[PDB]
């Protein structure tokens, strides 16, 4: 009973622990690049004029 | 050999922790400290949809950014016209204990589930003129806490019996069952590519599944209490999870660890909903403190408050064009903020 | 002076007549907001004020006499 | 507004229908029925005729919607707020059977049930009396010092149950049933009308 | 299936009265607005009357107001009074549910043949007959006196097809949206006042008469009727 | 033996009367200010009683707004002119009527909420905005004669007053005008309150709550405050009505005794605006918690 | 004497009360004072027949 559960747990842990990880700085850099690239297409942090606002 | 297996599990966990701590060369804040803050973000209530008489527990935007479906415990799921406040449909539900709702990306279907352990699919474009129940999926032993439409034919559900399942609406049989969570799965969010998804459970952990093979690719655990909401970053390589610990955290898929946490001293209430902006710069999180806060996701500093709700906000959603954000609340009022 | 929120007629009892030589001044008040009936008040030479009946012809004759 | 006028008219029609359903459904009294397993919940729910089990019956022009949620094998905290708007709570206790005490303490001190008043039922009176005549009442209660009669033991159990509430804005209506009776509907109706009167009198700025 | 069957047609003496019935089955009749569309024996279609859902708003044609009455058991009625010699036609029953994204005029009734012994938007189809061969591209055109584009971006032009011996069937609604069950071979386009319907890879079953209709304001005006013929 | 009944006046009374008027003004302004600030700060839980309390507090403040003008008039007569003699009188009378009828509707609402709590008749109590508008309109209609039929009446022995003038028979016409405050201002609301609160008390006698005693005592306090405020003034007015009609004997001593009683009873009656907030609003737990939160 | 220049005409309806004096310590001539409805005081000619006619009107009311 518990033996099978422990076997499944250790197998899942082994599978998860064998995943390549990039540096956190690289991930932060790509997130920042994505946020900067689409800055002009987000009409919530940069408000849109009432002419083009469908909820005016 | 049980002790040996437990020791092996502990050694694997220690190896995972060491590997994760090896790649944390610098934090997100030290990188984004060089960028300009977004400044104050004031959003005004453009619309108010007063149709529901009981507490609202779910909402979902149509893929066209105009239709919205809202579910309450009055027994009704109403499809709204956001631009003109009109109601296009009013669907009576068999069971009024509904805690989730979904809108199909095509727009021909809606889903709804709750304490009845059954996910119900409704056909909106029937030739007979009315809305009819196309399917009733019953394979969960616990309440369904979330559901999402992969396409017109397959839907992934999250239940309170520590399982997530993938369904086939044509036949009504679970294509794949995802297991591994220790507590009730309370949230779910499919990736933009719709090949993998994350589920936040009450065991203070979020697991990264994938629908095709059904194996938990990664597990993220940084919270202290039950996770109530989760949402994918628009890039698809990150997600944010808001828990009942009065905090929300940003996790990176490739870095495999948490990046930033959005907490304030005067915040005690736990998160009820989490949603991102179109560009991924704002993180609008709904709180049990009757208000919704807007977080500068790159600097982890608050940028505004969407006050104006008279009860706990239960659902929050941002349209696909990012024009407006809708917030549902237990006071039976949904408001569109722009 | 005195302030009253209620105005009442200044005469309670009326006499049938008075000696003209003992009358110094006579005030005649028409019916109005403060009295439904006509009130005629005569001030005597001794400082006393007396009431007179408007319906009495003697009062009208006396008024005509002093109006000479 | 070319044919958007017809859409607006349809919207008004369905809004009128929604208000009609709300008016019709506002006349029902929703009661959350709790208790431990085999405590008499099933016995009394059918006395007046797998996710959630709902029972409805009408007594003196009042529709009683009675929800039994003991079939949910999950933590209450994640779905108990769905029953925050219930008029009252009906708690069933098997006298001739510690877990019930803990359950009552947990459900009476909940953050969502601080103002919701409970209706306490003590079923199996005859069985309790027979057990008292057969076995002492100190087996379940180590700290019970007093006579071994039926009346005082029942009063002690009721007092132990009522000691678990602290808020002054809620009341516990404790009634003893032998399960060989059909008066439970009357007790529920009287408790419900008393609770409604108390809530309305609070809402009038007069309590 | 959806079925709209009419009855009550026959010979009528001039100056008399008659009533037409429209029995509906196979759909939620209560939530559908119902129209009456009549067609002269040799001429095109002509809108007659319209009753909304719940009998809220009723509109009548100029040549019909006063004489006729429309009321809606799952049946729709038309009380015709003082029938002239120009009222002989075949009357159709049409269902036109209205909400956001709906497709009005989708299903048409069979029709009953009844034989009797100023600011309206004028829509003109310049070509009344077009010779065409199978496998080629046939383009029909329509024009409007007033621009059909609204402030919300919706242009209200509808394209119908009347096969010989059959009732009209909706093909394009709002000038660009394809109806349900229509083959992809049909396309619609237009700009304000000039509208065009393009048929690609013409087949033998696509022959018939095409009518352009406007839904910007009542009374709804149909086109003259372009008749496409084989060879 | 026939001599004019010269008026008798004491200068001591007026200077204490104006002090009382100013104290009532300040106290009523303070209480009504707290009341409306507490209710209007938060828009959550704006119940029916909240709307009734807003309307009653606004009426009480509008009534109290005219107090200094009346005190100045009682000092040395009406010297402010006829236009104010109409406007101030209209405002005061309409606010008095609005207050009394609003008390009547509050009592009716409480009776509906308590006695008929289980039945569907209590559902008819969401028409409070419309019934409040109707009450305000009815009060405005009832105060038409005071606006239309009033003018400054200069006299010889007495200082000029904000009296009435309808013609030569004004003595009887003002009498026929005075029925409205005695019937639609005192008798009808008193009967309504007594009936509704009697059945509410009877219902509360049989219930089994814990704070039923507090509700009973608050109801008794409401009834007693209303009676103590509005019974002596109406009794003195009825005594004057009987005196002028000659049903009772008319004497100079009787008349100036009645005048003094009228002054004292009006002084007592103007206390309703001050006593309304404590009796109605501040006696509830919701109001106390609200202000304690608001003060911060 | 309070009455120095007696008026030659006044509206009878606007007169509230009429007070008539007589020769005495404070005045050696007959004086008639009429109090108007507006609070003003006016003097009437005692020898004027109109004034006598007005006084009869008030008495015979």
């Amino acid at each position: 009973a518990s033996i099978a559960q422990a076997r499944k747990l250790v197998e899942q842990l082994k599978m998860e622990a064998n995943i390549d990880r990039i540096k956190v700085s690289k991930a932060a850099a790509d997130l920042m690049a994505y946020c900067e690239a689409h800055a002009k297409e987000d009409p919530l942090l940069t408000p849109v004029p009432a002419s083009e606002n469908p909820f005016r | 050999e049980l002790d040996q297996l437990r020791q092996e599990a502990e050694q694997l966990k220690n190896q995972i922790r060491d590997a994760r701590k090896a790649c944390a060369d610098a934090t997100l804040s030290q990188i984004t400290n060089n960028i300009d803050p977004v400044g104050r973000i004031q959003m005004r209530t453009r619309r108010t949809l007063r149709g529901h008489l009981a507490k609202i527990y779910a909402m979902h935007w149509g893929t066209d950014s105009r239709l919205l479906v809202s579910a309450s415990q009055d027994g009704k799921l109403i499809i709204w016209d956001s631009y003109t406040t009109n109601k296009v449909h009013a669907i009576p539900l068999r069971s009024s204990w509904v805690m989730t709702c979904a809108y199909a990306p095509s727009g021909n279907y809606v889903a709804c589930g709750g304490l009845d352990n059954i996910c119900s699919i409704y056909n909106l474009k029937t030739r007979e003129g009315n809305v009819r129940v196309s399917r009733e999926l019953a394979g969960h032993t616990g309440y369904l806490s979330c559901c999402r439409f992969l396409d017109d034919n397959q839907i992934v559900t999250s239940s309170g019996d520590t399982t997530c399942a993938l369904w086939d609406i044509e036949t009504g049989q679970q294509t794949t069952t995802f297991t591994g969570h220790t507590g009730d799965v309370m949230s779910l969010s499919l990736a933009p590519d719709t090949r993998l998804f994350v589920s936040g459970a009450c065991d203070a952990s979020a697991k990264l599944w994938d629908v095709r093979e059904g194996m938990c690719r990664q597990t993220f655990t940084g919270h202290e209490s039950d996770i109530n909401a989760i949402c994918f970053f628009p890039n698809g390589n990150a997600f944010a999870t808001g828990s009942d610990d009065a905090t929300c955290r940003l996790f990176d898929l490739r870095a495999d660890q948490e990046l930033m946490t959005y907490s304030h001293d005067n915040i005690i209430c736990g998160i009820t909903s989490v949603s991102f902006s179109k560009s991924g710069r704002l993180l609008l999180a709904g709180y049990d403190d009757f208000n919704c806060n807007v977080w500068d996701a790159l600097k982890a500093d608050r940028a505004g408050v969407l006050a104006g709700h008279d009860n706990r906000v239960s659902c929050l959603g941002v349209t696909d064009d990012g024009m407006a954000v809708a917030t549902g609340s237990w006071d039976s009022f949904l408001k569109i903020w722009n | 002076a005195s302030v009253a929120t209620e105005l009442r007629c200044q005469c309670l009892q009326t006499l049938q007549g008075i000696h003209p030589k003992n009358i110094q001044s006579v005030n005649v008040k028409s019916p109005g907001p403060h009295c439904a009936q006509t009130e005629v008040i005569a001030t005597l030479k001794n400082g006393r004020k007396a009431c007179l009946n408007p319906a009495s012809p003697i009062v009208k004759k006396i008024i005509e006499k002093m109006l000479n | 507004s070319a044919e958007e006028r017809a859409a607006l008219e349809r919207s008004k029609a369905i809004e009128k229908n929604l208000k009609e359903d709300g008016i019709s459904a506002a006349k029902d009294v929703k009661l959350l029925l709790l208790g431990a397993d085999n405590s008499g919940k099933s016995t009394i729910v059918k006395q007046m005729k797998t996710g959630i089990v709902e029972t409805h019956f009408t007594f003196k022009n009042l529709h009683f919607r009675l929800f039994d949620v003991g079939g949910q094998r999950s933590e209450r905290k994640k779905w108990i707020h769905c029953f925050e708007d219930v008029t009252a709570i009906i708690f069933c206790v098997d006298l001739s059977d510690h877990e019930s005490l803990m359950l009552f303490d947990s459900i009476c001190n909940n953050k969502f049930f601080i103002d919701t008043s409970i209706i306490l039922f003590l079923n199996k009176k005859d069985l309790f009396g027979e057990k008292i005549k057969k076995s002492p009442l100190t087996i379940c209660f180590p700290e019970y010092t007093g006579p071994n009669t039926y009346e005082d033991a029942a009063a002690y159990i009721q007092a132990q149950f009522e000691s678990k509430n602290r808020s002054p804005n809620k009341e516990i209506y404790c009634h003893m049933t032998c399960a060989t009776d059909t008066n439970n509907a009357q007790v529920i109706f009287d408790a419900v009308t008393d609770i409604i009167i108390a809530n309305n009198l609070r809402g009038c700025g007069l309590y | 299936d959806v079925q709209l069957v009419e009855s009550g047609g026959g010979l009528v003496q001039p100056g008399g009265s008659r009533k037409l019935s429209c029995s509906a089955s196979g759909f939620a009749f209560s939530s559908f607005g119902m129209h009456w569309v009549r067609q002269a024996p040799e001429k095109g279609l002509e809108w007659v009357a319209y009753i909304s859902s719940g009998s809220g708003t009723i509109y009548y044609a100029d040549t019909v107001k006063g004489r006729f009455t429309i009321s809606r058991k799952n049946t729709l009625f038309l009380q015709m009074t003082s029938l002239r010699s120009e009222d002989t036609a075949m009357y159709y029953c049409v269902r036109s549910i209205y909400y956001y994204g709906s497709s009005p005029f989708d299903f048409w009734g069979q029709g009953t043949t009844l034989t009797v012994s100023g600011s309206d938007i004028v829509m003109t189809q310049a070509t009344s007959s077009v010779p065409v061969t199978p496998g080629e591209s046939v383009s029909i055109s329509c024009r409007s006196s007033k621009s059909l584009l609204h402030s919300n971006g919706n242009t209200y032009l509808y394209w119908f097809l009347q096969r010989p011996g059959q009732s009209p069937q909706l093909l394009i609604y709002r000038m660009s949206n394809l109806a349900s069950g229509v083959p992809d071979r049909f396309s619609g386009s237009g700009s304000g006042t000039a509208f065009t319907l393009t048929i690609s890879r013409l087949e033998a079953e696509d022959v018939g008469v095409y009518y352009c209709m406007q839904h910007l304001e009542y009374p709804l005006t149909f086109g003259a009727g372009t008749k496409l013929e084989l060879k | 033996d026939a001599a004019p009944c010269e008026p008798e006046s004491l200068e001591i009374n007026k200077y204490f009367v104006v002090i009382i008027y100013a104290l009532v003004f300040l106290l009523s302004l303070l209480g009504n200010s707290l009341v409306m600030l507490v209710i209007l700060y938060s828009r959550v839980g704006r119940s029916v009683t909240d709307v009734y309390l807003l309307n009653l507090a606004l009426a009480d403040l509008l009534f109290a707004l005219t107090l200094p003008i009346w005190a100045a008039s009682k000092v040395n007569g009406w010297i402010f002119g006829t236009f104010l003699c109409k406007v101030v009188s209209l405002l005061k009378e309409v606010n008095f009527y609005s207050g009394i009828l609003l008390l009547a509707c509050i009592s009716v609402d409480r009776y509906l909420a308590i006695v008929h709590a289980t039945r569907t008749l209590t559902q008819k109590r969401y028409l409070v905005k419309f019934i409040c508008l109707s009450i305000w309109g009815l009060s405005l209609l009832l105060a038409l004669p005071v606006l239309l039929f009033r003018r400054t009446v200069y006299s010889s022995n007495v200082s000029p007053a904000c009296y009435e003038d309808m013609g030569n028979n004004t003595a009887n016409w003002r009498m026929l005008l005075r029925i409205l405050p005695q019937s639609f201002g005192f008798i009808v609301p008193l009967l309504i309150m007594l009936f509704c609160y009697g059945f509410t008390l009877r219902t509360l006698f049989k219930a089994h709550m814990g704070q039923k005693h507090r509700a009973m005592r608050v109801i008794f306090a409401v009834v007693l405050i209303f009676l103590l405020c509005w019974l002596p003034y109406n009794l003195v007015l009825l005594a004057d009505t009987l005196m002028r009609t000659q049903v009772i004997q008319e004497t100079c001593e009787r008349r100036n005794h009645i005048d003094r009683a009228l002054d004292a009873t009006e002084i007592l009656g103007i206390l309703h605006s001050c006593l309304n907030p404590l009796i109605y609003a501040f006696i509830g737990q919701k109001f106390r918690h609200g202000l304690l939160k608001i003060l911060a």
